[PDB]
């Protein structure tokens, strides 16, 4: 089967540039269009445009002709963009996906999708509390527990828990853009009351941009 | 250059409800049309590729319908995995282009939220300020209402509230709302109060500690 | 050379409200314009650069709309870290040249003032003079009153008041006046007034020691 | 990171001229202009001109030509104007702002401003009194101190509680002009009248055009 491992989310500054690597497999590389696509926060679905790797043959959006700029490496099947120039307006994600072959079009295959940000920004890891269940028990029945992921930045940032173990009945919401300018968000989980006690559970907050790392404990009143 | 229409924006159907999308064109884009699924969270996904052949992977209900400039979506019978939003794309000319885009969201029968409250963690106030969270749990429709009130003073731009897409398990939705303040003006105060009201709430409900 | 014109001069919304600034200029500056934010004691900020291009790290709610000779900046909803001036620069031409700017308030809820007084301090009047304080903190709205009264003799031109911006923490204003003396003239009298009147106060607060 | 670090704030002779440097940092400094900005007491403000320090040339505002010259040194990335033959209407406070190259532009990046006062008087620190705590508890709640910077001059001075950690529930009010002919303010705070007694603060004034730099004790009541 084929996949696309786009590279990590990242940020950088105004007026510079970024370059983001898809790394095609399962497939003749050559053969197919990669295709870009842009996705700014809450705002649907931009065609960038596609390159041919195997004739190197470039179809350019003209809204992001310049701005965007593909090349791609035969030797390691590997795609790229480079979006130069950055402004806030390129602030989105974006995805490399398998056009289609001028000889069979089995349909698009997708990358995950790479976060990119544009700021003369720091990047800052995250401070997360714990929402411990307290007197949650009041005219009510199973617990709530959760995890407070404060103050960070850039956007893009992952939360597990007890390592992907007991995560069900777990709700992580999207990040809100606080006066700070940093992010912060909330993870919580529903659990049996009676189970709050002895079996323990711990978010697992990762935040890329910044290498952070927190495995965190929740512990009740 | 042509010009993907799809409406309405928003689409709701019941589980097992045959549900339909449509999308218009400018042009003969000549079938030259493909649909894509992106579920929250997730970059897309192609679910049919030239108006009706199906990626692989597949499920049979989806079905690829249309020609000309106008063409749709169908589900047979619509199961939870299928909530999301779906987009239109004609590659019959440059530059491709997409759709608005349909969210389509599961309707079910209503639900109250269970409202929780959070105090100040330890940490967060060993720091400099003191953010209180209350949750709305699993309940439906989102079309649902919060408002902070400290000390029997509602809050006015001082909080941050955020939900969640349909939790699948239910096809519920979940809110979270924060009451952020420093360490100083959190300790003046005495009581901090989350008002819920909501359809399935006969009543506002009021969680608050008195910490 | 270009006129660029702001207006009105002051505009106040509350939190929430969706508020809107507009600017004339005086020939099609082609869209050539940014928007500055001066918040007090700050030097300006820029938010957005020709016309509707918002500069990175600047919320959503900021819109850019205007043309030719007319433009306008909206913030779609507004939270206490907006208010400040708002002027506009059009670099169609040389010189370049700036609007006359558009303050921009928040309105609230009344609230009265918190009286409080300082007496002449220890160092201060181990010297030449001494000078006491009063503080009326926190209330709303800054239109509010205060006067000296050494021995029931009401002051005159010998204190001086000064108000601060909004403290975002609550839109609230406060203003200290100080009374200043010599320690010969601050010995010859035995009490110290200030008479704080405030449409929130039912009534004259009055804050004051003796020494 | 771009960044533009503007000499302190000064006060000179009418008649005389004065020198304002302009830091760049973050940035390939010869290929923005830096622009300059002048902002008299609560009036708005003015565009004085610009300079490409690459080229070496400079667009002045008529109005200024003549009144401000810049100047550029591109080995150590700083931009400087010259106003002279300064009189009552150069006292302000000045701006430079890093515009855009002739590439690119993503907005205005702006300095800290540079005070200046035009004066035939003697630069004089203050004196700051503290404004302690007192039976401010009589039908009250929260206890307010906070610090009198009494007398100096010229007007560029700045105050900072606990060395910027409690400086939260802060009322720094701008200064007034007294008969003196120098500059007073008061600084003041909002606190928990409990921890009234233990935790103590200080407040941090500091007035530059004087070298002064004082760290003052606020003794309660």
């Amino acid at each position: 089967q084929v996949q696309l491992q786009q590279s990590g989310a990242e940020l950088m500054k105004p007026g510079a540039s970024v370059k983001i690597s898809c790394k095609a497999t399962g497939y003749t590389f050559s053969s197919f269009w990669i295709e870009w696509v842009k996705q700014r926060p809450g705002h649907g679905l931009e065609w960038i445009g596609e390159i041919l790797p195997g004739s190197g043959g470039t179809h350019y959006n003209e809204k992001f002709k310049g701005k965007a700029t593909f090349t791609a490496d035969k030797s390691s099947n590997t795609a790229y963009m480079q979006l130069s120039s950055l402004t806030s307006e390129d602030s989105a994600v974006y995805y490399c996906a398998r056009g289609h072959s001028y000889y069979f079009y089995d349909g698009d295959y997708w990358g995950q999708g790479t976060s990119v940000t544009v700021s003369s920004a720091s990047t800052k890891g995250p401070s997360v509390f714990p929402l411990a269940p307290s007197s949650k028990s009041t005219s009510g029945g199973t617990a709530a527990l959760g995890c407070l992921v404060k103050d960070y930045f850039p956007e893009p940032v992952t939360v597990s828990w007890n390592s992907g173990a007991l995560t069900s009945g777990v709700h992580t919401f999207p990040a809100v853009l606080q006066s700070s300018g940093l992010y912060s968000l909330s993870s919580v989980v529903t659990v049996p009351s009676s189970s709050l006690g002895t079996q323990t559970y711990i978010c697992n907050v990762n935040h890329k941009p910044s290498n952070t790392k927190v495995d965190k404990k929740v512990e009740p009143k | 250059d042509i010009k993907m229409t799809q409406s309405p924006s928003s689409m709701y159907a019941s589980l097992g409800e045959r549900v339909t999308i449509t999308c218009k064109a400018s042009q003969d884009i000549n079938s030259y049309l493909n649909w894509f699924q992106q579920k929250p969270g997730k970059s897309p996904k192609t679910l049919i590729y030239r108006t009706n052949r199906l990626v692989d992977g597949v499920p049979s209900r989806f079905s690829g319908s249309g020609s000309g400039q106008d063409y749709s979506l169908t589900i047979s019978s619509l199961e939870y995995e299928d909530m999301g939003i779906y987009y239109c794309l004609q590659y019959d000319e440059f530059p491709y282009t997409f759709g608005s885009g349909t969210k389509l969201e599961i309707k079910r029968t209503v639900a109250a939220p269970s409202v929780f409250i959070f105090p100040p963690s330890d940490e967060q106030l060993k720091s400099g300020t003191a953010s209180v969270v209350c949750l709305l749990n699993n309940f439906y429709p989102r079309e649902a209402k919060v408002q902070w009130k400290v000390d029997n003073a509602l809050q006015s731009g001082n909080s941050q509230e955020s939900v969640t897409e349909q939790d699948s398990k239910d096809s519920t939705y979940s809110l979270s709302s924060t009451l952020t303040l420093s360490k100083a003006d959190y300790e003046k105060h005495k009581v901090y109060a989350c008002e819920v009201t909501h359809q399935g709430l006969s009543s506002p409900v009021t969680k608050s500690f008195n910490r």
